[PDB]
């Protein structure tokens, strides 16, 4: 249902981490 | 977590800037104290506050350090070595009262042949001891605020004996921990060690500590960060063997009361 | 206005709660004597500030 | 008015007192409290705090940061000692100048149960076995693996976790010992030994430091309190 | 009068 | 009789005590109160009133009416200080000897915001616009009105309201200051400028005076009762 | 005839209200301590003494 | 039943201004 | 990071909007957007550059 | 009795 003239994401707030989850770190040897 | 969660790794943002680690042994918090802003029960200057938020509360890296075997420790004050640091400095220089917490990131990363350890202690209120044996409490402000640059701990007290031009400095003997107390009861502070076949990093978050809500920043430090080998570094049998190490510190919840003209201080 | 609380009776006679009565004459809190009646807290504060939460017979590393 | 009839103790100082008396600054307007990091309310709180000792008092390593390592190397199996201690906390000069061992010299008497955590400082690359051990007092002193080895004992293999902990348990004939030496209180022998042998492979160092630390369990208490012998003001 | 404890 | 035990403090005379005494005028009849005007029941009431501030202590002014005068002129703008002050209110010379400082020299420590005004003595005919100023501690003083402009600051325009208060609010990192000059609980500098200047027409006078009043404001509190440096008796 | 009396609690040790006890020895006041049980008042006698109330807010003079 | 004792008044946060109001403006010759 | 598994450091990745001098020491890129990558067993860092202009759409 | 306050 996504139509090419729907506009795309908002930016939503985000604040300051201090956590075990990595977004930053990755492996792209896997293909993604 | 049975989905890859780990102590070791981290991931901390503040502001404009994220730092990541692989190798991290948790993190400390000082006191078990996260910042905080001042509360209005607390509170003292009756003035609005200036609060910088990201453009302070962000992480400025100092200028790294050598470790080699000759090392024998190295010290920083806090407000004093982000006094210089973009719109943090800046802040601080407007104002005459400011207060902040701060999050600590020492890092060192060597190899599995490698060996140290070295103690990274947060100390509240780090009066260090100085150089002379004929005056007392007379190290000047030049000499007691280093900046970014910081200042070392030596293995031996030697005297300052030029009575006519005396040089006004500390001289912080390494298991004394420069103040006439012993290294191995320094783990009573807020502590880390970066023992390097364990982990690359210390991480300590720091509250504002003082015996008031707010102060002057520019006369006062109210965190000590100092480094010490409690283990000598070494490297599989090089006589001379170096590793860095980086200094990262984020202001945490600070701000700032009494804004006038920018104050310029005799730092030489 | 008379206070009265229990002692920690120690060694005992060959003779129940004990008490003791306290009066305070000052309007001045300092001038008061000390209480005593002090409590405990935990030490881990200073023994264990780490972010999270320790397990004792889990691994301290993972 | 009332008559009163005065007991023995009248118009004495005891420095230990507990009383009443008039203040000098009256209605005076006190600032209040704020919440302060770090408050503590008991001092054996500090005593469960783990600190560093000073295990090696050499003539020439005592008072210097080298005082703290415990050196180790790849040498092939010994049993011998790789250090002797007597549990003595406040009196055995490797234990007294520690946190607790300070706490300890306020005191007159010490009860409860000890920890002594060790750190292996050597490269990741290096593996070994260690004993340690603990000897109730009123046999021979262990010098040797064998005998340590029938006391309470932890066999401490290294690997990933850096440190490791052994619990020195309250076992003592009086319910509180002295904080000096005497062997009518007298605590018995902490030694530490190699189970196999410390093994590195080749560009690794071949010699390494390990670091030792000791705290109170929570079972641990002190009482009588004294002035310390660790501070002192001639003239 | 007596607060008790 | 009741066996009672004498403790420390016994027989000494506290001047600050507050104790029952016997009577020595048993039953006398009192005179009874009346109403009378003005009754004071805290110092403070007093420090909250308007005072005159002696800013002009020059040599050949001090001691005299003068003192009281600031004067101002029709002069070209400039951006140097008309006054310069500094917030020690109990030992600044200017300031020390006003109903306020006054009270101040009988404590030892002093809280809370004060308040300034300034009324213009010139003829219906003049005009102008001034910059009053407050900076808190810690930086150079101000010596010209780009600095004084970054602080606390009021500028006054002259017209039917004559007079013109600016606040300094309580800006510390103590909770109390005290009663001499300290650099630890320095308060900071009070200026005053020319924003524009004073202008008059022809025929009438080109000089004037402005006189400045201080008081405290209702946050205001003073402690520790002392005796004052600013009466005395030799012999 | 026992008057009890509440202490404003500066310092806390680490140990609710605290009060303190006065009896009067004495057939004469005079006799008496000082209560310090004291009342504050407005300033306004002497900082507002003008017939017509002022407004901070408005022009003084009008 | 204001005591001697009592705390003094609190400080209320307050924000901008562009009004009519005056307190800055007043005149000492009225005797307040 | 192609290196061998050996191999440990930790580099500084940055992004500073434009309007100042470009960075040429790591004490100013510091003072931008960044992140600091550890190297270890997640081989790959990733920094994201976040629309930070003045007009709606920047030219080609 | 105790005449409190
Ligand atoms: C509460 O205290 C009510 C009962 C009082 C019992 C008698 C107190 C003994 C005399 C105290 C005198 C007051 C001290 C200034
Ligand atoms: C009211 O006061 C009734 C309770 C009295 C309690 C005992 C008072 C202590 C002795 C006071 C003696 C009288 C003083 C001349």
């Amino acid at each position: 249902a996504a139509t090419s003239r729907d506009a795309l994401p908002n930016t939503e707030a985000s604040g300051p981490t201090h956590s075990k989850e990595i977004p930053a770190l990755t492996a792209v040897e896997t293909g993604a | 977590e049975a989905c890859g969660y780990s102590d070791r790794v981290l991931q901390l943002t503040l502001g404009n800037s994220t730092i990541t680690t692989q190798e991290a042994a948790n993190s400390v918090v000082a006191y078990g104290r996260w910042p905080e802003y001042l509360r209005d029960s607390e509170a003292n200057p009756v003035d609005q506050p200036t609060e910088p938020d990201v453009a302070a509360c962000r992480f400025y890296t100092l200028d790294t350090v050598s470790w080699t075997k000759e090392s024998r420790g190295w010290w920083w004050k806090l407000p004093d070595a982000l006094r210089d640091m973009g719109l943090f400095g800046q802040n601080m220089y407007y104002h005459y009262l400011g207060r902040s917490g701060y999050t600590v990131h020492v890092q060192c990363n060597a190899s599995k042949f490698h060996q140290g350890a070295l103690g990274v202690f947060a100390v509240p209120e780090m009066c260090l001891a100085g150089d002379s044996n004929t005056t007392t409490m007379h190290t000047s402000y030049q000499n007691a605020n280093p900046g970014e640059k910081g200042g070392t701990f030596t293995g031996t007290f030697t005297p300052d004996n030029n009575q006519t031009s005396p040089a006004r400095r500390f001289c912080p003997v390494d298991y004394l921990l420069g103040n006439g107390t012993l290294l191995g009861n320094a783990f009573v502070f807020p502590h880390q060690i970066i023992n390097l076949r364990t982990n690359n990093c210390a991480t300590l978050v720091l509250p504002y500590v003082n015996s008031l809500s707010i102060d002057s920043m520019v006369k006062h430090n109210n965190w000590g960060i100092a480094i010490l080998p409690l283990a000598p570094l070494n490297f599989a049998s090089e006589s001379s063997p170096e590793i860095p190490i980086t200094l990262t510190i984020a202001p945490m919840c600070c701000e700032f009361n009494g804004l006038r003209n920018i104050t310029l201080p005799r730092l030489q | 206005g008379a206070q009265v609380s229990s002692q920690k009776v120690g060694a005992h006679e060959n003779s129940s709660t004990i008490n003791y009565t306290t009066i305070n004459y000052y309007r001045d809190s300092a001038s008061n004597a000390a209480s005593k009646q002090d409590f405990s807290q935990d030490p881990s504060k200073f023994t264990e500030p780490i972010k999270d939460v320790l397990i004792k017979t889990a691994p301290m590393l993972n | 008015g009332l008559p009163v009839m005065n007991t023995p103790g009248s118009n004495q100082y005891l420095t230990a007192d507990n009383f009443q008396s008039p203040c000098a600054l009256p209605e005076f307007d006190v600032t209040p409290p704020i919440d302060i990091p770090g408050e503590v309310k008991n001092m054996m709180e500090l005593a469960e705090i783990d600190t560093m000792i000073p295990f090696d008092l050499s003539a020439t390593k005592k008072n210097t940061m080298e005082m703290y390592r415990v050196r180790l190397s790849d040498k092939p199996h010994t049993d011998d000692p790789i250090l002797c201690l007597s549990l003595s906390p406040a009196s055995d000069p490797r234990l007294s100048h520690t946190m607790l061992g300070e706490i300890l010299n306020y005191y007159t008497h010490w009860a409860g149960s000890l920890k002594f955590t060790f750190l292996f400082c050597g490269s990741m690359m290096a593996t070994g076995k260690l004993l340690v051990s603990y000897a109730p007092p009123g046999a021979d002193p262990p010098k040797k693996r064998k005998e340590a080895m029938l006391g309470t004992h932890v066999i401490w293999d290294i690997g990933l976790q850096s440190s490791c902990t052994m619990v020195v348990p309250w076992i003592s004939n009086t319910t509180y010992r002295q904080t000096i030496d005497d062997s009518f209180t007298e605590g018995g022998y902490i030694s530490v030994f190699y189970q196999t042998r410390i093994v590195v492979p080749l560009s690794t160092p071949r010699e390494m430091d390990i670091l030792g630390f000791v705290s109170a369990c929570n079972d641990f208490s002190v009482r009588l309190l004294r002035d310390t012998t660790h501070i002192e003001q001639k003239a | 009068g007596s607060s008790s404890t």
